Formats: structure tokens, sequence, C-alpha cells
């Protein structure tokens, strides 16, 4: 499925002007350095998570900073972002700062929660260390960027424990005898997030690798033909037709999800099926050992019958933020608490706070307010309760309603609790900044179409490359022209 | 009444090829030889039957060993005349009990040694023929030379058959200087089959104890001495898990036990004497104190304190004072940082003349930091940090005659003993080694050792030259991981003691050697 494939992320490394001071100004040594970084924690992901982290590109800053690197992590990442926004034009999965000072908190790195694959959000902070120890610093950042955030409440429920207490674990705090491993809650986060449509980007192989080709390090370099993974694993798949980094006499390709054995699968048949309806499903090409790249539906499509938005491939709902902010077991209100609650200006429910005070919110907006869950307990799986649990209970003609809510802080800016811009207030119309808005107002980008108003000739499904994904027998790229192939 | 086996005089008797040494000898035989005779040996009290013997001989005779006490019963002997055999042992105690005995001669018998005291508590010993053996110069025969100096009976000169450099010396000739023969040494004494990270001793009511943490078991064993056979027994443990450092503390007669762990951890014990098990006292804040790497327990003016180090950039490294119930938080010390190692020490800093309490805490990847305590703030200020040192895990410190020093282990590169000058420490040795976890200094009896433990390689044990006022390469201890190094003392006995991460470990006893 999903979560059986392997996941390449492709990493960029920028090293500050202390960074390259430690190294005695040498910019080979900072360079090799990093990539014994990234080289250990690929080997942390690349078992437990079945993830290799593979390092497409680098840059080190000889001269002097481009930005102040920041005492404050957070502070450090948001800038460091800007900074990836404006300038590096190199494509990659994730852009993470290696910094030679020191972070002023227990934090070695600040990452997104969930940043994978986005522009501004996919990136990570970390502060100098020893090779070790810093690996285990990344690990831990591009497991923030990967989705996995311990889940603070079955921490303090002691649900989910370490299984070995002499290390801990990643997610638990650094110390003199280095995290080697993800918890099997960990785990199930990344999955989670995967099956949930984050992450499309992490399906591709690289090709050129920084570093000189090696055969046998199961990725095909210039001036081999095919890979497989290592001597005694390759008896697994790809013996068969590899020998030497060379194909065999029969064979189309070694390894892969579209080679059979040693022959390429057919065009159109699926190596990937669709993880939610956010997310299109993939057809192996027939000219390619790979899955075609993963790719979803563009943001704007409407999912869990127009309860949700898809963004990034993740649909966006109020019942998945409870989920996501309370834990599982718990559900959106009733739209009644909504339409109710949120009109008072108080804490039980509102628009926002101006000076000390709460806002109380337009009917037009009710759904873009204070975010109101069902049954609600008092320890957020991520971030910050700031105050008090909100629970009310509003009576509609003989069912009684109860309204629950809490003010979880991430970033001293970022408040969840509060409806995430992007979810439906209603028909053609979202939330953005606590007001409900229709869909223009996102000015969303759209694929080719040739009929007057219809997505990719209304034969086509607009993806997140804004490319038209044909229906059957039709082609063209804004698939408008019919040719049926039997 | 003549044995069978000899051939008897009127006054005398001849035993030739006796197969055991008759007990039935005659009285009024004063004299009694024996001639390549059965018995391969001569046992103690042989002769308690024949007490009437004024002479005897043994001569062209194989003896495995001749026995202590072996002519006990012979008051009356002035005249023994051992000569001419093959003697492989001979008991230092073999010619007690003969006050009488006049002429002795042990010659010819190319005895290659003699022991101490071998003619202590003959009197009457006019005369001794020591020559026509061969002698090999050594310890053993280090007392000879004395002996020859100051009896009152009359030897002739004899001669060293050995060593190479000594032979055809007179022995008389030779000085105490020349037998050489001056060692010390750590020989292994208990082997221990748990791992363990680190040991500690106390004395609580005037009987000196001994604590190892041991890591993977999470127990914090104790060990007390016992008579019985070996000096080291475990009495008792205390329950834990992912134990990392034990402290003992004794303050006045009450023991208490500050224990270290990586799980839910930092929790502080004390010794319940009526029941004489240790129960939980306090729990050490666990968002301060999370993985600490160590403990350091020092007194300052009439106060108790113990300083926890953090590794976890989460926590703080905090000091902990003694209200007398029991601790609590003092100072935070390098927030933000990842703490390997804490110690304290009094140094002399200028222009004061008195000595003042300073710690030096050694951070990952950064240079160990000094902090100098203030009594009227009641806290150390003024952070500096040693200059020009690279990576360091733990400092330690060691005193001789006035002046200070301390040993830097670096676990990559070079591990380097500093002396404190005035202003500052000054470079005094540098010794490379590889994977060194901790560098001990100790001190038993006067004799100040350094021991640098090495995983990958041997544990290189120094001792101090005065005169070149160094550390000099002394023994190689074999130890799988060392993390750590205790100096243990019992009453007159010293015992040392090295832990081992990876392997079991060793208990090694202090032995003096001479003679
Ligand atoms: C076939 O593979 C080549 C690379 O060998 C690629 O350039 C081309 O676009 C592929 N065609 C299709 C239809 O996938
Ligand atoms: C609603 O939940 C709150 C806690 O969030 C609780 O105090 C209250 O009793 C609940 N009311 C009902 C009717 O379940
Ligand atoms: C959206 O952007 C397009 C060009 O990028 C512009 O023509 C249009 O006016 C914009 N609409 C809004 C509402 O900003
Ligand atoms: C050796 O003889 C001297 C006198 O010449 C005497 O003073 C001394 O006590 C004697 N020593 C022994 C051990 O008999
Ligand atoms: C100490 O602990 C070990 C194992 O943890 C146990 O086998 C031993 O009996 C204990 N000894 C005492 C005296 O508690
Ligand atoms: C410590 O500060 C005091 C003044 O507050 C000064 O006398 C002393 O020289 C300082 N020590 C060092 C090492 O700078
Ligand atoms: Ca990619
Ligand atoms: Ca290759
Ligand atoms: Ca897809
Ligand atoms: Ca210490």
């Amino acid at each position: 499925n999903v979560e059986e494939e392997t996941k390449y992320i492709e990493l960029m490394i920028v090293n500050d002007h202390l960074m390259f001071k430690k190294h005695r100004l040498s910019v080979v040594h900072t360079n090799t350095y990093a990539k014994s970084v990234v080289n250990m924690a690929d080997l942390i992901y690349k078992d437990q998570l079945k993830t290799r982290i593979v390092l497409v590109a680098m840059e080190t800053w000889a001269t002097d900073n481009k930005f102040a690197i920041s005492e404050n992590p957070l502070i450090t990442l948001r800038e460091f972002m800007k900074y990836r926004r404006d300038f590096i034009k190199e494509k990659s999965d994730a852009v993470h700062l290696f910094s030679g000072s020191q972070f002023e908190s227990s934090r070695s790195g600040a990452a997104y929660i969930g940043g994978i694959c986005s522009l501004l959000k996919g990136g990570g902070v970390n502060e100098f260390g020893k090779t070790d120890l810093m690996a285990v610093t990344l690990a831990q950042s591009l497991a923030h960027n990967i989705g996995i955030i311990s889940d603070k409440r079955k921490l303090a429920s002691g649900e989910c424990k370490c299984e070995d207490t002499w290390s801990g674990c990643i997610m638990g705090d650094t110390g003199y005898y280095l995290p080697k491993k993800f918890t099997q809650c960990n785990i199930e986060e990344y999955h989670d997030f995967l099956n949930s449509g984050g992450g499309a980007c992490l399906f591709n192989k690289p090709s050129k690798l920084l570093d000189p080709p090696e055969c046998g390090n199961g990725f095909i370099e210039t001036g081999e033909e095919c890979d497989c993974g290592t001597p005694a694993e390759c008896v697994l798949e790809g013996a068969e037709c590899c020998k030497k980094c060379t194909l065999t006499q029969d064979s189309q390709c070694s390894d892969g999800l579209c080679c059979k054995k040693c022959k390429f699968q057919p065009m159109g048949t699926v190596c990937r099926e669709a993880v939610n309806d956010c997310d299109i499903r993939e057809t192996c090409s027939g000219n390619s050992s790979q899955c075609a790249p993963n790719i979803h539906k563009m943001d704007g499509y409407s999912c869990d019958g127009v309860q949700g938005i898809c963004f990034g491939g993740r649909c966006k709902t109020r019942d998945r933020q409870c989920k996501y902010i309370w834990g599982q077991k718990v559900t959106a209100s009733d739209k009644y608490c909504y339409e109710k609650l949120n009109i008072e200006g108080t804490e039980k429910g509102n628009c926002g706070k101006d000076k000390d005070t709460w806002i109380q919110c337009n009917k037009r907006d009710v759904l873009c307010g204070y975010l109101l869950c069902t049954n609600i307990g008092n320890i957020p799986r991520l971030g910050e309760l700031d105050g008090e649990i909100t629970s009310t209970l509003v009576v509609q003609q003989g069912r009684t309603l109860n309204c629950s809510g809490g003010h979880v802080k991430l970033e001293e800016d970022v408040d969840l609790g509060y409806v995430e811009d992007g979810t439906p207030c209603g028909p053609q119309m979202m939330c953005l900044e606590h007001r409900c808005l229709p869909v223009a107002s996102f000015n969303f980008s759209t694929c080719l179409s040739s009929k007057e108003g219809t997505i990719c000739s209304g034969n086509g499904v607009c993806s997140n490359e804004l490319k038209c994904v044909c229906n059957r027998h039709w082609i063209g790229s804004d698939c408008n022209t019919y040719f049926p192939h039997n | 009444k003549c044995p069978a086996v000899c051939t008897c005089t009127k006054d005398n008797a001849l035993c030739e090829n006796a197969r055991s040494i008759p007990r039935t000898v005659p009285p009024d035989v004063i004299s009694l030889s024996f001639v390549r005779s059965g018995f391969t040996e001569i046992s103690e009290g042989s002769f308690l039957f024949t007490p009437s013997l004024q002479l005897l001989l043994f001569t062209s005779n194989s003896f495995d060993v001749i026995s202590d006490d072996a002519f006990i019963g012979l008051p009356h002997l002035e005249y023994l005349f051992i000569e001419n055999n093959n003697i492989k042992s001979i008991s230092r105690h073999t010619f007690r009990g003969l006050k009488s005995l006049i002429h002795l001669s042990l010659a010819n018998n190319n005895l290659q040694t003699l022991p101490k005291d071998i003619f202590k508590g003959l009197d009457s010993l006019t005369n001794v023929d020591l020559r026509g053996n061969s002698f090999n110069c050594d310890c053993k025969l280090k007392w000879l030379v004395e002996w020859l100096g100051h009896t009152n009976a009359t030897v002739e000169d004899i001669y060293c058959e050995g060593p190479p450099e000594y032979k055809k010396r007179k022995i008389n000739s030779l000085s105490s200087k020349d037998f050489d023969c001056i060692i010390t040494e750590f020989a292994k004494s208990q082997d221990l089959p748990y791992q363990s990270l680190s040991i500690d001793t106390f004395s609580y009511l005037n009987d000196e104890y001994v604590v190892i943490a041991q890591p993977f078991t999470g127990k914090c064993i104790f060990l007390e001495w016992d008579h019985v056979e070996k000096t080291f027994r475990n009495y008792d443990n205390i329950t834990g898990t992912s134990t990392v450092v034990c402290k003992p503390i004794v303050i006045e007669t009450q023991l208490y036990v500050i224990v270290a762990q990586l799980f839910g951890g930092s929790h502080i014990y004390k010794r319940d004497s009526f029941a004489n098990k240790f129960i939980k006292i306090q729990d050490i804040e666990i968002l301060k104190i999370r993985k600490p790497n160590d403990i350091e327990t020092f007194k300052i003016e009439n106060n108790w304190y113990f300083v926890v180090a953090d590794s976890s950039k989460a926590g703080f490294t905090t000091i902990y004072k003694w209200n007398g119930n029991g601790f609590y938080s003092h100072q935070s010390l390098h927030a933000w940082y990842r703490d390997t190692d804490v110690e304290y020490l009094e140094i002399v800093r200028t222009p004061q003349t008195l000595r003042t309490p300073h710690l030096i805490l050694s951070s990952s990847s950064q240079r160990p930091v000094i902090y100098q305590w203030n009594k009227a703030t009641q806290l150390f200020t003024n952070q500096t940090d040693i200059p020009n040192m690279e990576d360091v895990y733990a400092v330690k410190h060691f005193s001789v005659k006035g002046d200070v020093y301390i040993c830097l282990t670096r676990f990559i590169g070079d591990s380097k003993v500093m002396k404190w000058g005035g202003s500052s420490f000054q470079d005094i040795q540098r010794m490379p080694s590889r994977g060194s976890m901790v560098f001990q200094p100790l001190q038993i009896n006067n004799y100040q050792y350094a021991i640098l433990g090495s995983d990958y390689s041997f544990t290189q044990v120094y001792n101090w030259d005065a005169e070149k006022a160094k550390f000099v390469k002394f023994q190689e201890l074999n130890v799988q991981a060392p993390r750590s190094f205790t100096h243990v003392s019992i009453n007159k006995r010293n015992f040392l003691f090295a832990s081992s991460f990876k392997g079991n470990t060793q208990i090694y006893k202090h032995v003096i050697v001479d003679l």
C-alpha cells in the first residue's frame, strides 16, 4: 500500500557562517561533515520508518549570514523559511538550516508539523552539536516535518511509553546517550499522516546524488543501468535481471513497483491506490520501473461529501481538526453550538480577542470562529493548552448538546482552537482569518480547460502540479481530444 | 636393639639405604648417620624417639623437602651435618628447636637459595659451612649478607653462582643495593559478574561500605566487608530503573543516598537505622533534572550541598542545599548546555591567600567552565572557561604538596593534566588516549596515581614522580570499558574498584612487595 512503499525525502541543507567557522573556514569540511550528519540520520530512518533521507543539494555561507540567526528556534525557523522562499531556487522536499550558534531553549531545532512538500512550511532549523547528536536533532526535525508529533495526551496518560527506557526515544529529550529509536506510536503517527494524504512528494527516487556513483547502493546514478539494494537483499527483488549494475539478456528493469521481475508492467496498471478522496490514483507508465510520481487533487476540491476541502492532499474539516487536536475519540460539535455560542462574544465562543475582550462573530462567519468539539480532554496531543477548557450546554427542542473547546498554542502567533483557514463554512465558501468567504477569495490556480465552466474540459481532474489528468480515451494537456486506444 | 637397616657401633650407629627414619634407636648412641637413604623427605618429629643424639649426619641422599621442625626433640645435638645431597626445598623453621647446636654444615648440597631466619634461634652456634653450593643471589638471599655481618658464628667465604652479573662474587662482600628487588603493583582480587557505571565509598558508624550503580538492571548495589573469606560481599540493594550515579552522603551519623535515574528518576533515599533499610525520602523535580550524567558531593562553610549535571538541553545543572530535613533546590547552573561532569575543588585564587571553593563542569562540544562561589551572594559568579581546550568529558583534581592539578579527560585526542597557576591552569602533561571515558587521580598512602581508562585500548595506570613533577607510566590494567575508578580503604587494607560498562566489574588488591 502507501505505507509499505519506500519513501524518499529530498533534502537541502544550508550552513550558516558560524557553522562555517567551526570547521576552520573550510567549505569541504563543512559539507562533508553535514554529509556525515545526514548519513547517520539516514541510518535512523532507513529501517524503522522505511524512509530514506537523500541530500539533493547544499549551500554554505562563507562570508556572513544572509539573515540574523536568532536564539529562539522558532524565530530563526520563520526567517529561514522566508529566505528559502525568496531565494533558494533548488528543488527539494525539505530545506534545513545547520546553525553554528546555540539556541536558548531545550529544543535543539524547530520544524513545522506536517511541513514536507510545502514551500513555506517544509523545513527546520538545527543547532550545532556532535555528529551523532546533530543527526538526532535532524531526525526529530524531519520527524516533525514528517507528521510525528508526540501524543501529549497518550504520554500524560501513559499510553505511549518508550519500550527501551535506557536511552528513551527520538521523540524523547536529548541527553548524553543519544536516542536511537522511534516509538511504535511514532510509526503509527507517520502511517496516519501518509494515509491522510500528506507527503506526496516523498515517493520519487532521486538519480544523481551529490557524491560520485557507487554501484550497489540501491540508486541508479550516472553510468549505471540497474541497481538493486544490497547483495543479500538483491535476491528478494532484482538479482535476476541486474548484474554489476548492468542489465541481463531479457530485462527492461531490475527493481520497482512497475517491474514484475525482469520486465516492465503494461501501461495503465495501478501501482498506487488513492489514500483518500483528495488523492489521484497512479498507473504504471510501462516506460519506467518506478511508480509515477505521487500526485493528488489540486487545492479546492471538496472532500468528505462537501464537509471539507483538500489542501496539499489532506482534507480540511472541523471534525478532523477536533480529532487532530484532542484525539480520535472526539467529534465536532453540532452546527447549533457555533450558531449560538459564537455570536455571544464570550470565552465559551467568539471570533477572537482584541484587547482583553472577545469579539462576537457575525452570523455569516459563525462557522469560522472558536472551534467547538463535543467531549473534550484537558491534554491536547500537540502544543500548549492556555488556560482551561470551555464547556457550555445548549438545548434544541429535546436534544441537549455539549459544546467544548480550548486554546492550544504552537507559535505565539498561530493558535489552534479556532477554525483552520480553508474549512468550508458553506457552499463555495471557506474560512479565512475567522471569516466566511467565497471560493474566489483564495484566487485558486486552475488547470487548462477547453470548455466554458469546466475543469480540464470536463474530461479530467486538476492535479497539484496544475496538469490535467485525463479520464479514459481522452488525451491532451486540457483533455479535450478524444482518442480511444481500446 | 640396633635397627635392622643400621649397623651399630658401641656409641655410634650407621644406616645405609634406610627406607624410614628408625624410632627404635637404642639409647647411649650419640651419633646417627644416614647415607643413600630410601626415604625422600624428613618429616616433623621424625627424631622425637631418639633424644640422646649429639651428632647427626646426612650425606648422599635425595630429598624433596626437609620439613619445619623435622629436628624437634633433639635438645642435645651439638653437630648436624647435611652434605653432598640433592635437596629441592628447605623450610625456614627446619632447624628450629636446637639451642645446643654448635657446628652446622649445609655444604656441597648445591642449594640454590636459603629461607630467611633459617638460622634464627640457635644460640650455641660457633660454625657454619655454606660452601660448595650453587647460590642464586636475589631477594631470597638478601637477608644472608646481613646475617653474615652480624653473626657470632665463623663462616667461610661463599660465592654467588648466579645471576650472571654477580657470579663468582663473595656474598659477604655484597651490599643490599645490589639485590635489586623493589616493586609496587595492583593485582586482581575479586571479579564481579555485573557491569557497573559508577562506584563510591562511604563511612557509616565507622564502617566503610561501597555503592555500585549497575545501569542495566537499574539496581543500586551495596557492598560490605566480610572477614570470613573475601572482604567484599553484597549486603543490600536499592531498586530503581536506569540508575546512573549512586552517591551516598553521610550527615551526622545519618545515611543519605542520592540516586539519579534516566527513567522517572532522581530520588533521594535515607537509611532508617532501626529497620536498617533504605526508604525513599524526596523526589528531585523532573523538570529541573532530566538526564543527569553526574552527581558531585561537597561541603562548604558548615553546609552540605550536592550538584547534579544535566546532559539534556532541557534539564539545568542544579545545586541542592541541605536545610537539615532534606535537600532542596539552591542554584541552577549552565542553562541550555549538555553537562557531562561536575567537579568541586578548593583552589587558591590570587590575590587571596586562602583557598576558595570552585566548581568545574564539562559541557559536550564546549570548553569546561570554572565557577567561584561568593559567600555574600551564597552563589557562584564570574563564569570562566578553561582556554585552548576542545571536547572534554570530565575533570578531576588532585593535590601534590600545596599546588593543585586537574586531569582533563577527552574521549578523543589527548587527555592532559594541568597545574593551577596564580590566575590560570598551565599545561603540564599531555597523554593521548583512545576512547577514554575517565581520568581518575587517586592517592593511596601518600602515593599519587593517575588511571586513564580506555575502551578500545588497555587502561593505563600512571605514578606521580616527585622529581620529574609529572606522571610516569606505571602499570597496564585490562578492564573491558571502564567508566570509573574508585579507591576503597578497609583497615590497613586497600582495594581498587574498576567499573566496566560492557563487561564484568573488577576488584584489585593494593599490594606492596618485598623479599
Ligand atoms: C519514456 O521515457 C523517456 C525517458 O527514457 C521519457 O523522456 C519519455 O517522456 C517517456 N514517455 C512516456 C510516454 O512516458
Ligand atoms: C459536557 O462536558 C463537560 C466537560 O467538558 C461536563 O462538565 C458536562 O457535564 C458535560 N455535559 C453533558 C450533558 O454531558
Ligand atoms: C487573482 O489573480 C489574478 C492574476 O493572478 C488577477 O487577475 C485577479 O484579479 C486576482 N483576483 C483577486 C480576487 O485577487
Ligand atoms: C655477637 O657477638 C658480639 C660480641 O662479639 C655480641 O655483642 C653479640 O650480642 C653477638 N650476637 C649474637 C646474635 O649472638
Ligand atoms: C541485589 O540484586 C541482585 C539482582 O538485582 C539480586 O540477585 C541480589 O540477590 C540482590 N542482593 C541483595 C543483598 O539485595
Ligand atoms: C571577577 O569580577 C571581579 C569584579 O566583579 C574582578 O575583581 C575580577 O578580576 C573578575 N575575575 C575575572 C577572572 O575576570
Ligand atoms: Ca521529492
Ligand atoms: Ca548506484
Ligand atoms: Ca496519488
Ligand atoms: Ca564528577
